């Protein structure tokens, strides 16, 4: 009896920490037409229906949002669907070309002043011994001066060729879940508290993620997930400062952005089956582009964050908000699409105030690009075509992404500036709960068995 | 004969904890599963766990988890609660029921109205 | 998470007449079997709660032909027909597929003089 | 209702509980690690892998003698250096998550000692065969 | 002549001949199943795809404790509700696609059948071996 | 100094002993068999081919009755015809690569005749099993 010996078990439910290569799933209703997609994937395999969780009693898992891998799978994953949707549409080769350009003072109001050029350029033609003159509007963020005359050439021609979208593939974001192949696990977190590391006290294993919209923007996390409680800041390194903040809201800010411009697309024939569209006369007046949220509730979502903040900057600290200190166009404004359309707003508005120890709306302007230099990349830019009509949307900020001042001493005081810019952060903000973890069915236990001779 | 007995009324102090019982009898125990439900006249029915005797698995909401400590003992065919940290809100009828898989709530207890106060 | 919405609160109701009970889903409540394990309970004054039907359709045991259940997915319903004095109590709606379950919010039958 | 077994018989639903408990669900990990141009070749390259990985662990369960079985008998007797814990106190309070964690110090020595007795078995066996 | 029987010894031979004779030659099916830019893709997928497959069905087997033998006699008796045909009918009349064209309703519940049994013959194993 | 017996427990290190000595290092070169755009898809490919060859073995293993085994007795008596040389020669003087040349044209015959036997086998534990 006290002669206990080896028993093998296979199948024992024991895991490791692991890294893998998830496959995706979509949702069946996708497949209904709407194939011109930037992320509509036909590797994504239709979404097994009524999902099932199950809960893993008195479980403790270690969760680390920040080392975490499929995040990196998903950046990775995102780009080459990026890339593949632009394969197939046309390259503006041609189109680095001289530009006799001119304002468009065409009942544009003082904000609008020069932000719009009408220029003229000789074109090819589908055959090769023609050329066509040809005239399109372009945003001064797109054109650079060449130096009487005023000539221009598009701000890219030193760089790389740009490749125009695809007209009919849409920039929609829709869900996609990420899913645990054999032998692999996916462990979420249900802890309604979780500050992204750590140990979860309460966790379950899932066959697939929830649907993620890979939301690309900066400075605010729109359309995301919200915060069951209250709101969280999650930092790998609260006193680093080097480290960025991301906030997430327990209720969402509603913004309004629309580009109140009627705009007209112009087809031009670039070569054998090659058009270009230009952006034709705008109908109507000429107005900037701005996005609304509403003031009370945008105060009412800092002073909570502020709240949040004080936990971990003490209690009578002076928390202070202020925007981004510089850098390019992308990070230094509220960057994201919207119908099409890219959009590069002035968060001035957003991230102006100080807090002390104890019907209106924001309006802050937009500016519109169509030369858009994605994921941080140089030699690789996509030019955006107009879009006719007027553009509108309404989303949710249900987060922030946060950078703090690096202060002398204890100075009681501590100012957060908008960041952002690498969109692994806005993954990160809705993958912080997901762990993958691979199985091991091998198992060596003492039982009271002895095999025969 | 399938039925199941618990004890009527316990009265015991705030923060201190209560060891209920549910007899099975007239029933192969193993085959069945018990749950437990409160009855409160302001939160309603709720369910606080289930188990199986045959493996011990003991299955919790998230209403109730914790505390809620649940054992059994195949034996003697008993299934007992032993919740601790009791509040005013704790004091309820708890219905201890068996259930099989794929099947239904088939027969119920007598219920155990528990009193916290000291 | 499966929150089990129960309509009306007080269902007043004349002897002999049909009472109807509307109990709706939050979420679909269809198991992978299949099956729906939708369960309807009633709780007498000073009794314990007595299953009725079961499977959201089938009858418990010899039940009688005035409790009919009917529905499907988000929404169900209980009907009760020839309504009696014994039928006297508080009617609770149950799902029994995702963990963890819920009762329904609790409709309380009243008799009409 | 389905009842909460269902959730016991899923994909580690044992996990969580005893690992006497755990060993009546075996079968369902055991099942679960066979389920079934960059993207497909990078789902191929899983895919091989996973195969790889189950054959490497049936080869190694073969070499032990344990071919085909989920719960295997073995002639190594256990060594109190390993783990000096009582057989109830692993088989009804621990779970297999913290007995891995506990015996991971020792798992290879118990993997060559599984090994040379097979082969000692399997000596014997011949040399019975020698004389029979 | 080579003779009619190289016939009946070539793969699905025997898929018209009465399953007692078709049973005489399972090898042949079994070792057919393993037999050996896009369109290099597609052929390595459906390779990987017929190697998962055959691991699945070795696993059931395991599982069933019927592996490495291609006849495997078990200990759940047969249901006369799933066919109350009798043997000689079944052994010298029939053919396996009849047959599985009459019993596809019940296989998952046999299958379901032969894994309780194998489990409970372990663990009774397992058991006789807590007593020795 | 490690010794040069590791050399021998080595992949191959057997290849030059007497036969009798390199049987006791045959798991070496069985777990070896597992060992783990167009140079991953040759990669693949050779991985994929590797996983077919070994499986072929094991199925063929298992259809010989010798599944789960490296060293397995068979009922199929030694012809003389094949190797007339004696035990003690052969087990102690020659190695596996002198063996193979020597008994490389009777290598199907005698595949042939482990196959009837094993099937002979089944089929006698059938009907013994027909009988109790
Ligand atoms: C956060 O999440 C919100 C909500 O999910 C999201 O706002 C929504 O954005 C989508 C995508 O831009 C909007 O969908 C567009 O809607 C317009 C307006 O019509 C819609 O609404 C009316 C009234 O409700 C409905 O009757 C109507 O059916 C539409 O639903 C449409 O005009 C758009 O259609 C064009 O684009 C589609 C892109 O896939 C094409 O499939 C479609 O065929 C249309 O293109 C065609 O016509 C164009 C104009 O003639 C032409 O230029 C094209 O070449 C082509 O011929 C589109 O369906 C949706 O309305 C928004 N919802 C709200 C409430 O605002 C936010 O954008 C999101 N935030 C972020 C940052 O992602
Ligand atoms: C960006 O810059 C481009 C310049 O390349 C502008 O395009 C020009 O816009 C002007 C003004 O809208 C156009 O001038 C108008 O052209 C019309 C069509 O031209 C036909 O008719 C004239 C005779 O009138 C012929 O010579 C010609 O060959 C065509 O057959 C004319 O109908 C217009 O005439 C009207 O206005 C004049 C004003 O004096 C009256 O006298 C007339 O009676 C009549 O009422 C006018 O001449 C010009 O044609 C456009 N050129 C091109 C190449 O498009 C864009 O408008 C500008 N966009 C923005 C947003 O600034
Ligand atoms: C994000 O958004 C914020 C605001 O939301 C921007 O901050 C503003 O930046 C501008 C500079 O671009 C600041 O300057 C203001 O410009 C106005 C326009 O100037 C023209 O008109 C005046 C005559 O009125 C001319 O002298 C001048 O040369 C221009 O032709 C001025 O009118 C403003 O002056 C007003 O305020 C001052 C101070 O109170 C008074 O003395 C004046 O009399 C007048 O009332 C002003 O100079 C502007 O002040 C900034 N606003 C704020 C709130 O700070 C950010 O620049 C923007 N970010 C980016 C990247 O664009
Ligand atoms: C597109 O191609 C056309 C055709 O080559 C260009 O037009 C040409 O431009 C040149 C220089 O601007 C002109 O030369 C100049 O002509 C004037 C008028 O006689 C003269 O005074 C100057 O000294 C100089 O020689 C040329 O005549 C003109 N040709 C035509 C047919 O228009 C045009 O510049 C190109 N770019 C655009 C945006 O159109
Ligand atoms: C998120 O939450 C986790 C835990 O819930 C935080 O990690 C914990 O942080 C505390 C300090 O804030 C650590 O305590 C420290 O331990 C070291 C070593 O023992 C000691 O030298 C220090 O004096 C201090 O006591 C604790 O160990 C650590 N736990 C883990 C598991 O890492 C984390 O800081 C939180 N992060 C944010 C951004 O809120
Ligand atoms: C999170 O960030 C904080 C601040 O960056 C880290 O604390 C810092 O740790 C470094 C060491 O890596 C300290 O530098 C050392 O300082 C001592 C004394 O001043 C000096 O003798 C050493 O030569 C070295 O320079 C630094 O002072 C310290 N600062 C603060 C404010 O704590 C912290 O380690 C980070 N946490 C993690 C988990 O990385
Ligand atoms: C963002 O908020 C601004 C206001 O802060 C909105 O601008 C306002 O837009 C409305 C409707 O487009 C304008 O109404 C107009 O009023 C005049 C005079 O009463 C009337 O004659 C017109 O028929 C029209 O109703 C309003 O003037 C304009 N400005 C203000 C100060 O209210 C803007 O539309 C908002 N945009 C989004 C996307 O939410
Ligand atoms: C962003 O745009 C949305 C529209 O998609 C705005 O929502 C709409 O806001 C108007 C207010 O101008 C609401 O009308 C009001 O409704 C209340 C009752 O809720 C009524 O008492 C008022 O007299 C007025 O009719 C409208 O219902 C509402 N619709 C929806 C679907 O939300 C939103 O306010 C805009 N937000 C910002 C910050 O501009
Ligand atoms: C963040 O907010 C501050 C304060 O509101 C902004 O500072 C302001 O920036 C603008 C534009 O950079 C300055 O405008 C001036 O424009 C004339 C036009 O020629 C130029 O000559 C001046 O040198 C200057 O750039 C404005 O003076 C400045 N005001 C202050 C008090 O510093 C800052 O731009 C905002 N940054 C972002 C990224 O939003
Ligand atoms: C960021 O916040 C600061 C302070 O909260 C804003 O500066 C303030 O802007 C208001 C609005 O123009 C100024 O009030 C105005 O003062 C002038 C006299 O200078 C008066 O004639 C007007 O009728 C109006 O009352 C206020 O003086 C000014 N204060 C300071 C210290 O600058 C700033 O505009 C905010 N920036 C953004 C982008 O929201
Ligand atoms: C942005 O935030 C708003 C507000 O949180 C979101 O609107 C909310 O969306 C949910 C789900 O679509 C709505 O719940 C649904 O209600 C209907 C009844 O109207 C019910 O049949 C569904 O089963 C579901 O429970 C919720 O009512 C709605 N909130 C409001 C005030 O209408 C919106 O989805 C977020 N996302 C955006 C704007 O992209
Ligand atoms: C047309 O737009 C140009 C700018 O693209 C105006 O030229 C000047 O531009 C500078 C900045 O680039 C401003 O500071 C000046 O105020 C602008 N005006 C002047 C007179 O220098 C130009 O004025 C606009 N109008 C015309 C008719 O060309
Ligand atoms: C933008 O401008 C176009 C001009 O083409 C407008 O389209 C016209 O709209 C009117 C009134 O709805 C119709 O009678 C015309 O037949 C339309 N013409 C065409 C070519 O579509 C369009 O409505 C404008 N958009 C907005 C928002 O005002
Ligand atoms: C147990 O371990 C000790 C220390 O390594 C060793 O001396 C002893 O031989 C081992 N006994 C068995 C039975 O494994
Ligand atoms: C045969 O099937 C019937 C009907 O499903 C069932 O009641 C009985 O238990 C089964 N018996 C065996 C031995 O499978
Ligand atoms: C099956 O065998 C029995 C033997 O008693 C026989 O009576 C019966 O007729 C046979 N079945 C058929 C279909 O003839
Ligand atoms: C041995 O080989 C000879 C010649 O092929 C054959 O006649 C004889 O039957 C064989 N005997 C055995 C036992 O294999
Ligand atoms: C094989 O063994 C026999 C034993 O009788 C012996 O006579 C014979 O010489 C041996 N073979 C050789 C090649 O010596």
């Amino acid at each position: 009896a006290e002669n206990l010996w080896v028993t093998v078990y296979y199948g024992v439910p024991v895991w490791k920490d692991a890294e893998t290569t998830l496959f995706c799933a979509s949702d069946a209703k996708a497949y209904e037409t709407e194939k011109h997609n930037v992320w509509a994937t036909h590797a994504c395999v239709p979404t097994d229906p009524n999902p099932q969780e199950i809960h893993l009693e008195n479980v403790t898992e270690e969760f680390n949002m920040w080392k975490n891998n499929m995040v990196e799978q998903m950046h990775t994953d995102i780009i080459s669907l990026w890339d593949q949707s632009l394969k197939p549409c046309v390259k503006l080769t041609p189109l680095c070309v001289t530009l006799q350009c001119t304002n468009v003072t065409n009942n544009i109001t003082d904000d609008m002043r020069g932000e719009l050029k009408n220029c003229s350029f000789n074109m090819t033609t589908e055959l090769r011994d023609k050329k066509q003159k040809v005239y399109s509007l372009f945003y001064r963020l797109d054109v650079v001066q060449i130096n009487s005359n005023k000539e221009y050439r598009l701000i890219n021609c030193n760089t790389s060729a740009c490749t125009q979208a695809c007209p009919k593939v849409s920039f929609e974001p829709i869900p996609i879940h990420y899913c645990a192949p054999a032998g692999f696990a996916i462990l979420k977190c249900k802890d309604k508290k979780f500050n992204g590391t750590g140990p979860c006290p309460s966790v379950s294993t899932v066959q697939c993620t929830h649907g993620i919209k890979p939301v690309v923007s900066t400075q605010l996390l729109l359309n995301g997930s919200l915060a069951e409680e209250e709101v969280m800041i999650r930092s790998e390194n609260i006193t680093n400062n080097a480290k960025n903040i991301l906030v997430q809201f327990n209720t969402p800010v509603q913004i309004n952005c629309t580009r109140p411009n009627n705009n007209t697309r112009k087809s031009i024939r670039i070569g054998p089956g090659q058009a270009f569209y230009a952006t034709g006369d705008i109908i109507g007046d000429i107005r900037q582009a701005h996005c609304n949220v509403s003031k009370a509730t945008w105060n009412e979502t800092l002073g909570k964050v502020v709240k949040q903040l004080r936990k971990h900057f003490g209690n009578n600290t002076i928390i202070r908000f202020a925007n981004s200190s510089g850098g390019d166009l992308e990070v230094t404004t509220h960057s994201f699409n919207c119908g099409g359309e890219f959009f590069y707003c002035n968060t001035s508005g957003l991230f102006n105030s100080t807090w002390i120890s104890n019907n209106d709306s924001i309006t802050l302007p937009c500016r519109i690009k169509q030369i858009i230099n994605m994921w941080q990349r140089i030699g690789q830019c996509m030019y955006a075509p107009p879009i006719q009509g007027v553009i509108r949307c309404v989303s949710n900020i249900t987060g922030l992404i946060l950078t703090r001042d690096g202060g002398s001493t204890n100075s009681t005081t501590e100012t957060f500036r908008p960041g952002g810019g690498d969109m692994r952060d806005n993954w990160r903000s809705e993958l912080y709960k997901y762990k993958v973890v691979k199985i091991e069915p091998l198992g060596v236990a003492p039982t009271r068995c002895k095999r025969r001779v | 004969q399938a039925q199941l007995q618990q004890s009527g009324t316990e009265l015991v102090r705030p923060g201190a904890s209560v060891t209920l019982s549910c007899k099975a009898s007239g029933y192969k125990f193993n085959d069945y599963e018990i749950h437990w439900v409160k009855q409160t006249p302001v939160h309603g029915l709720e369910w606080i766990g289930a188990i199986v005797p045959e493996t011990g698995f003991t299955a919790y909401s998230q209403k109730f988890r914790g505390k809620a400590l649940l054992t059994a003992d195949k034996s003697s065919s008993t299934v007992y609660m032993d919740l601790r940290s009791l509040t005013s809100a704790d004091s309820a009828v708890f219905y201890c029921s068996r259930l099989q898989l794929f099947g239904y709530f088939d027969v119920w207890g007598t219920g155990t109205t528990v009193i916290v106060s000291s | 998470d499966v929150l089990m919405t129960q309509n009306p609160l007080s269902l007043p109701v004349s002897l002999g007449d049909q009472a109807s009970i509307s109990c709706r889903s939050s979420q679909s409540v269809v198991y992978s079997d299949g099956n729906a394990y939708l369960e309807w309970y009633l709780q007498k004054p000073g009794q314990s709660p007595k299953l009725l039907i079961y499977k959201a359709s089938n009858r418990f045991s010899g039940v009688p032909d005035r409790f009919s259940a009917s529905g499907s997915g988000t929404d169900f319903t209980l009907r009760i027909s020839r309504v009696e004095t014994e039928d006297l109590g508080l009617y609770y709606c149950f799902q029994g597929t995702h963990i963890p379950y819920t009762f329904g919010g609790g409709t309380k039958l009243e008799m009409k003089r | 209702a389905v009842g909460i077994g269902a959730v016991f018989l899923g994909f580690l639903g044992a996990a969580g509980s005893t690992m006497g408990a755990a060993s009546m669900t075996l079968t369902v990990q055991a099942r679960n690690l066979l389920s079934g141009t960059v993207w497909g070749i990078k789902q191929l390259q899983a895919r091989v892998l996973a195969v790889e990985r189950y054959l490497r662990d049936q080869q190694l369960l073969g070499i032990w003698g344990c071919s085909g079985k989920l719960i295997c008998c073995t002639n190594v007797p256990w060594n109190s250096s390993w783990s000096n814990r009582n057989l109830s106190e692993i088989w009804d309070n621990m779970t297999w998550l913290q007995w891995d964690k506990e015996i991971s110090n020792y798992t290879q020595i118990i993997y060559g000692l599984l090994e040379e007795s097979q082969n000692q078995q399997e000596k014997n066996e011949q040399d019975l065969l020698a004389l029979d």
